[PDB]
RNA sequence: UCGUUAAGAUGGAACGGAUUAAGAGAGAAAACAAGUAAAGAGGGGAAUAUUCUCUUCUUUAUUAAAAGAAACAUCAGUGAUUAAUUUAAUUUCAAUAAAGCAAUCCCCUGAAAUUGUUUUCACUUUCUCCCCGCACUAAUGUGGGGAAAACUGGCUUUAUUUCUUCAAUUAUUUUUUUUGCUGAGGAAUUUUAAAAUUAUUUGAAUUUUUCUUCUUAUAAUUUAAGUUGUUUCUAUACAGUACUUUCUUAACCCACUCGUCUUGAAACACGGACCAAGGAGUCUAGCAAAUGUGCAAGUGUAUAUGAUUCUUUAAACAUUUUACGCA
RNA sequence: CAUUUUUGGUAAGCAGAACUGGCGAUGAGGGAUGCUCCUAACGCUUGGAUAAGGUGCCUAAAUAUUCGCUCAUGAGAUCCCAUAAAAGGUGUUGGUUCAUAUGAACUAGCCCUGAAAAUGGAUGGCGCUAAAGCGGAUUACCGAUACCAAGCCAUAAAAAGAAGAAAAAAUUUUUUUUUAGAAUCUUUUUAUGAGUAGAAAAUCGUGGGGUUUGUGUUGAAGCGAAAUACGUGAGUUUUCGUGGA
RNA sequence: AGCCAGAAACCAUGCUGAUUAAACAAUACUAUCUUUUUUGUUUGCUAAUGUAAAAGAGAAAUUAUAUAUGUACCGGUACAUA
């Protein structure tokens, strides 16, 4: 015999190929995997890896946030491995150049009206081979409401995890065990 | 032991037997994995119903190939033989069990013209 | 300065520190051999695994023979090595090109009397998988210095005679 | 022609390539990567003058004299037909036990060595290889019992290569017969078969 | 479960496993022979009812060839064997044949007068001689007591090593006698390039060489760059007693009733006479994460209405510019 | 549960702990025999060489070599492990200390006494005394699912990939073979492979449905016996017989 | 070391069984039967095959073991012989 960690079989973690059965998405992963394998550019590998990612991980991105990111180099092209969503807080938009997976209908209309450019990934690959003069961006990821129930358990000291409740009124989980007055505090 | 012939090595013969099928009638002869808290067979005791396992498997460059040296293809109609003209040297037809004698004859005749081997050749005459 | 250490003992029933030391030493499978740079630290670690290992001093002929006939080398990308028998120079002219000690003879030279480029060269070789001895051992049960038949611990010079039997 | 690596001096023969395999992707290819095979070589004592035991065939245990090494690693042998009934046979080293005894250490026979060599010199490996047409005629008879044996011998007898070989065999016999015969003990020894009685210990004896 | 016949088995369990055997059945689809000709029987396709051409079955005979298995041989890889070998190193030795040297002497080794060193007397043989015991012994000799010598041993010289030696163990090397097993792969541009080797060719080197080294150029080759060749045989067969393979007994060796709860079951633990069929983690509600999918500050079209929607359709489709849920 | 450390208890295959390893869930080789001891952890094979242990026969290797000791009218013989003590011995073997080649005194090897139990009986058995005993030493050999080399399988990772003629046969010109680009895929490389409770993935099968393109009275399904059948395997396929939709 | 006498004990003797030895001998009478040669043993049946051991399967002194054996005289003696 011999002694090795997991008997000499290496354990990689995360995805192994896309789960999605969508033909267009299958076509895109084939294309970017090919670009990744041939070129040595890190841009191609990261785009390929991010493209495979499940639904929760790639978030929706607001236009306003995208403008804030592009602000100090507005000559160049933002790529975003998710969907871009529109915003009513954003007053106006200064003609950005954006590659995204999916556009909300209103956002595309606004960007086009502003004189900007909406790119699909196939188009991005065709125009830009190595991500030259590009900026990879992605949105708030941990900010998803579900994750607020994760981490060091609710009601274990200081920890800020949301409980789960039927409703958030005064008779539900707000008496014994959450304040000085009635047993121990939070 | 090992059963070599030419390019075809198959490692194992004697079709694996469900334990205890020798000595009770109800126990079916085709394989089953013994579970058991303690039972000989799962526990790999010496000289008793040696468990199958994948490593016995035939070589991957000769995996399904008949002693014909051609892959078996089951045929129930002359239309289905339309592909196999282009592989006549490497696939062999078997005429499906259901197929009636008039049709069967026609299939044999087409195959002969096409220069492809027919394995159950003398069937139903 | 150098010491060739041969492991003597199974996987099963091993004290936990001894197992850890073995892992660092780099002798896993039961008849594995490796060169170790004598120091203080290495010698103490070796002392901990002592009842489980024979070891000794090579001589030039032994190194040369062993490196050619039973040397394997780590070919692939970082920490995913894959085991290739040495066979020709282009393999070692890749990895040890930077350190200017490429050439299989050059590897013998670095090992035999400890050269400056030791840690890489030792690391780079795969651990020696050895064949058992022709006339057997005498007893894995006892030390070489116990006046009985016996084998464990320091054998100094005589390690070469043993290696020659079991090459 | 030779290759002399590490001082060995092995010696090379032109050999054909005959096995074809279907190749990795497209066509077929010849198997061999080589064209020159190393020559056979022999057990140290084997040379023309030695008397040897035939160990395998129908004539087993007869004592026959070696003649010519026939280039290709196969040798010729005769225990003169007119003395001892052994024909002109081709045989391998590993089916023939060569003794230390040499015909040309008998001094009447030692004058006749060059002549024996010339008669030998004419025959060659190509003379013993059987012709396909002859075999086919023979096979074509098969599809009473006495007739079959008779016919087979008749077909064999007809062959020109056999006739040519047989002529040489008779000539060698004609050259040798009285001279071998006159030394009576030696004649009897040649005539007599090899044997392996309860007395013998094969490994122990210096054969 | 039981009958008939046949075949086999049969010394206080029966079957079984791993490997062969002898029987008994089965089989040709890889387990030989393409084509060519002769002349029968069919079928087709084309050319512009008859020319051309492709064919399958039969027959006669008539040449291929390949395929596997053998046997030996060559490699390469991995072993086992029985012979060896280089210059070192380590207190090695021993003869040879001429000389010599000392006598309890000598190479040695004993026992004595912060460690050296020197000195005392102690230690050999004998097929020698002498004396007592005279044949006394286990002894073709002897017990005791004395001498003798250098034959024997030991040393010093001088040559000498195939007369006979020249060890042993490391060290570094270099071979060789038989020989066991293995042969994956198959290279449309890394089966090359280089290495090696051969026949030449140019310049150096040095151990100076008929395996001298390197390097200059050219051809070839394999030790490179995972086994190839010859000859048999199956067989001039058409399935046979050969060959494949099922079954069948054997034989060597092994082998405890399964399920099961159990720290621990072959158990003097429990459940199981047998067989056939049936026979056990589901569905709804509400919640969660995971992941998929659409849309995206929204989202779901509810109930319901509307339709030339009305077998299917108890579904599908549609919903004039702040209803409700969750966000 | 074992070593080692360890508390209670007269002790206990008893009760309770400490550290580690096991066993449980784990085969295989050895310990005759055995859940825990030793060796060693297991894909399928071929050859090699060993471990632990043995080498009189059962039983594969030595009636090996070499020096000792040992006779038993209940010898002795292998970790765990399958009992034996205090006390004796003019048994033999060595010592050691004293005295004048004997008397004394001690000492420790084997051996003897001490040594009694129920079915018959257990060095594993037969047996063994110039041991096949006990204590060494010396070799040589035999000996695993472990080890080395090689093949084959799966798993794991890694390299790495989105167009052209090769050969043979005939008799220079005709014929024969093949002629790859499926991305959860192809080529190749290297490592690795125990498993109850448990989790997963990949398959496979049964009743019905949509979709697709088929078998049926020159005989369907079913069934019985099979088969040079294919699959690691669940199974799949097929032959002959029955069968009548 | 060599020996001796000595117990309801031990073993015979004795006695019982002995398809406990799948044991065995002698004898009386009897059922085409015996020998040699040849060819073969490639409705259940009505010709018919098996080997645990062929390849030269070679070998009658007898007695010791810290001495034997012949022969000759009378276990003794002598002489040979392994």
């Amino acid at each position: 015999g011999i002694a090795l960690k997991n008997v000499g079989r290496i354990k990689k973690h995360g995805r192994k190929h896309l789960v999605s059965k969508n033909p267009y998405l299958r076509l895109l992963v084939k294309l970017y995997n090919f670009l990744a394998r041939r070129t040595n550019a890190n841009f191609n590998k990261i785009i390929a890896k991010r493209l495979i990612m499940p639904k929760r991980y790639r978030p929706p991105l607001s236009l306003s946030k995208l403008q804030y990111h592009m602000a100090n180099h507005p000559n160049d092209i933002a790529v975003v491995v998710g969907s871009i969503t529109d915003d009513k807080r954003l007053f106006s938009l200064k003609q950005l150049k954006v590659c995204a997976l999916r556009f909300t209908e209103t956002a595309r209309k606004r960007i086009e009206d502003a004189g900007g450019e909406c790119l699909t990934f196939d188009q991005l690959a065709l125009k830009y081979p190595t991500g030259k003069k590009c900026v990879l961006l992605r949105g708030p990821t941990k900010a998803r409401t579900a994750e607020k129930h994760f981490g060091k358990a609710p009601g274990k000291p200081k920890s800020k995890a949301r409980p789960y409740v039927r409703s958030k009124g005064r008779k539900f989980e707000k008496a014994r065990g959450r304040r000085k007055s009635r047993a121990y505090k939070k | 032991a090992v059963k070599k012939v030419g390019k075809i090595i198959k490692k194992r013969t004697k079709k694996f037997t469900r334990f205890q099928s020798n000595r009770f009638m109800r126990v079916k002869p085709a394989w089953r994995k013994p579970r058991g808290i303690d039972c000989r067979v799962r526990r790999r005791y010496k000289g008793t119903n040696l468990m199958p396992s994948i490593g016995y498997g035939s070589n991957k460059k000769t995996k399904f190939l008949l002693p014909n040296n051609k892959y078996k293809y089951v045929v129930k109609n002359v239309k289905e033989m339309e592909p196999l003209i282009m592989n006549h040297t490497k696939y062999c037809v078997q005429i499906a069990h259901n197929v009636s004698s008039k049709k069967r004859k026609q299939i044999i005749e087409r195959a002969k013209q096409m220069n492809v081997s027919v394995i159950n050749a003398k069937a139903r005459l | 300065k150098v010491v060739f250490v041969i492991r003597l003992k199974g996987v099963n029933k091993l004290p936990p520190k001894v197992r850890s030391v073995f892992r660092l030493l780099r002798l896993l499978q039961v008849h594995n051999g490796v060169f170790v740079k004598v120091n203080k630290a290495t010698k103490e670690m070796l002392k901990i695994v002592e009842p489980y290992v024979t070891y000794g001093y090579p001589t030039l002929s032994t190194v040369r023979k062993l490196l050619y006939k039973r040397g394997y080398v780590r070919v692939g990308k970082v920490r995913r090595y894959a085991r290739k028998k040495i066979q020709d120079n282009a393999d070692i002219s890749k990895h040890l090109g930077k350190y200017n000690v490429h050439g299989i003879e050059d590897m013998v030279y670095q090992l035999y009397t400890c050269g400056p480029v030791f840690k890489k060269v030792n690391n780079f070789l795969w651990a020696f998988k050895l064949k058992p001895p022709r006339k057997g051992f005498k007893a894995k049960r006892h030390a070489f210095n116990e006046p009985r038949p016996g084998d464990w611990g320091n054998r100094e010079a005589h390690i070469n005679e043993l290696i020659n039997r079991m090459i | 022609k030779h290759y002399n690596v590490k001082g060995k001096k092995k010696v090379l023969v032109p050999v054909n390539a005959k096995k074809t395999i279907n190749k990795k992707y497209f066509g077929r290819k010849v198997a061999s990567k080589k064209k020159y095979v190393v020559q056979r070589k022999l057990r140290k004592s084997i040379e023309v003058g030695k008397v040897a035991i035939i160990l395998t065939g129908k004539h087993m245990g007869k004592r026959c004299i070696i003649t010519k090494i026939l280039n290709s690693g196969l040798l010729a042998v005769v225990g003169p037909y007119e003395i001892n009934g052994v024909p002109l046979k081709r045989v391998d080293s590993r089916y023939l036990v060569v003794t230390s005894t040499n015909i040309f250490n008998f001094e009447n026979i030692a004058k006749l060595k060059d002549d024996f060599l010339n008669y030998a010199q004419d025959i060659d490996d190509d003379s013993f290889i059987k012709t396909l047409e002859i075999k086919k005629k023979q096979k074509k008879l098969l599809k009473f019992m006495n007739n079959v044996i008779d016919k087979i011998k008749e077909i064999r007898k007809e062959d020109p290569k056999v006739q040519k070989l047989e002529g040489i065999q008779k000539d060698i016999g004609s050259l040798l017969k009285p001279e071998i015969l006159k030394n009576k003990v030696f004649a009897h020894y040649l005539k007599s078969k090899f044997t392996l009685r309860n007395d013998m210990v094969l490994h122990k004896m210096k054969f």
